[PDB]
């Protein structure tokens, strides 16, 4: 129905240069207008501007009306942000919504969400490292086994027990940063008669490094 | 600018209760006041606008309210799946202002966690780094302080921690504590553990190891 899929996660080192995508379907792109907020972590979700998809007339906020740039491909209905010269404070991820009404009161079909991580650092690539209990029988006739995927950046990385199959009880926890790198990891709880018997299998893929990993949890004890 | 204002910013009902979130514009604005609800690393859905006119498909359950400068969102019922950040808007004159979104806490009774630790994958310490994690499954309330002993020592520092938001399908909270040791200070010692305490229990929730068969 309306959908606005949107480009993925970006990296770039300060000062420099993005223009983050954003196709409209279901509706019909001329009679609707592009909405764009800034939801920065620790402050809140914040109006940027809108743009006119009929005319091609932008407004931008006061926060906004210089390095910010809206411009659209009318014709593959796609609107886009560029921000030129990323100062640093542009760490946050980018909404592009639709404007209901003229000047875009009501933002009604929300995009995804694009996340702008403006960064000097480098991509380096994970540790996917399987970790299976010292016994240790985790609840009656219950095993928790892990799955610590450190040492890489930028965020994110998909990790799946079992190619999305071990899917009820699994936590995969947030990643925190440690200056330049990230550690992240999750947990999956079995009955005893599934493993060592079946084949746990932590498949962890770090899509910026062209990584994929499979590291089977083998049952060492 | 009008300035839209909630307060406060977390907020807790039970399952089947109710909840009334404060929003406050500073000025007339009047009845042109968007709730949106933004899910849990979601977007957000825009719930009702005009103060009280439910958009396309958002459940009769979300009530909203108000006049002059004081509105409210009203919720009945609470699913445990309206955990989420709801945001005031102003749909008035221009810039649209948003308040600073309330974080709405369903409360469960309480759960007691399933603490378990693991040594270093032996592929760690052939890179020569000890990671020792310990997690603490399902537990509610949040308040959970985790402490790291090696050796009967306090081990403050070196240690990450991370806690998965509360659960939307059974409403408890989750943590990782990563200890992060050299190979050597790691194969330097022997009693590994990780406390916790929790209002579930006046005595440590204690698992600690060293490598041994099972």
């Amino acid at each position: 129905q309306i959908q606005l899929v949107q480009s993925g996660p970006e990296l770039k080192k300060p000062g420099e240069t993005v223009k983050i995508s954003c196709k409209a379907s279901g509706y019909t792109f001329t009679n609707y207008g592009m909405n764009w907020v800034k939801q920065a972590p620790g402050k809140g979700l914040e109006w940027m501007g809108w743009i006119n998809t009929n005319t091609g007339e932008p407004t931008y906020g006061e926060e906004f009306k210089g390095r910010f740039a809206f411009s659209l491909e009318t014709s593959a209905s796609t609107a886009n942000l560029q921000i030129n010269n990323l100062k640093n404070e542009d760490k946050a991820t980018f909404f592009c919504a639709r404007g209901e009404d003229n000047f875009g009161s009501l933002s009604d079909y929300w995009g995804q969400g694009t996340t702008l991580t403006v960064s000097s650092a480098k991509t380096t690539a994970p540790s996917v490292y399987p970790l299976a209990p010292v016994c240790g029988d985790t609840t009656g006739s219950s095993v928790t086994l892990g799955c610590l995927v450190k040492g890489y950046f930028p965020e994110p990385v998909t990790l799946t027990w079992n190619s999305g199959s071990l899917s009820s009880g699994v936590h995969t926890f947030p990643a925190v940063l440690q200056s330049d790198l990230y550690t992240l990891s999750s947990s999956v709880t079995v009955t005893s008669s599934t493993w060592p018997s079946q084949s746990i299998t932590c498949n962890v893929a770090h899509p910026a490094s062209s990584t994929k990993v499979d590291k089977k949890i083998e049952p060492r004890g | 600018d009008i300035v839209m204002t909630q307060s406060p910013k977390f907020m807790s009902t039970s399952v089947g209760d109710r909840v009334t979130i404060t929003c406050k514009a500073s000025q007339d604005v009047s009845t042109a006041v968007v709730w949106y609800q933004q899910k849990p690393g979601q977007s957000p859905k825009l719930l009702i606008y005009w103060a009280s006119t439910r958009h396309i498909g958002v459940p009769d359950r979300f009530a909203g309210s108000g006049s002059g400068t004081d509105y409210t969102l009203t919720i009945s019922s609470v699913q445990a799946e309206d955990l989420a950040l709801y945001y005031c808007q102003q749909h008035y004159s221009p810039p649209w202002t948003f308040g600073g979104g309330t974080k709405l806490e369903i409360k469960r009774a309480d759960a007691a966690p399933t603490v378990s630790i693991f040594p270093p994958s032996s592929e760690q310490l052939t890179s020569g780094g000890a990671s020792v994690v310990c997690f603490l499954n399902n537990f509610y309330p949040k308040d959970i302080n985790v402490k790291w002993k090696i050796d009967g020592s306090e081990r403050q520092n070196g240690v990450l921690n991370s806690w998965t938001d509360q659960d939307s399908k059974d409403s408890t909270y989750s943590m990782s504590s990563t200890l992060t040791l050299t190979k050597d200070e790691y194969e330097r010692h022997n009693s590994y553990t990780c406390e916790a305490t929790h209002k579930t229990s006046t005595s440590p929730i204690v698992k600690s190891f060293n490598r041994n068969e099972c």
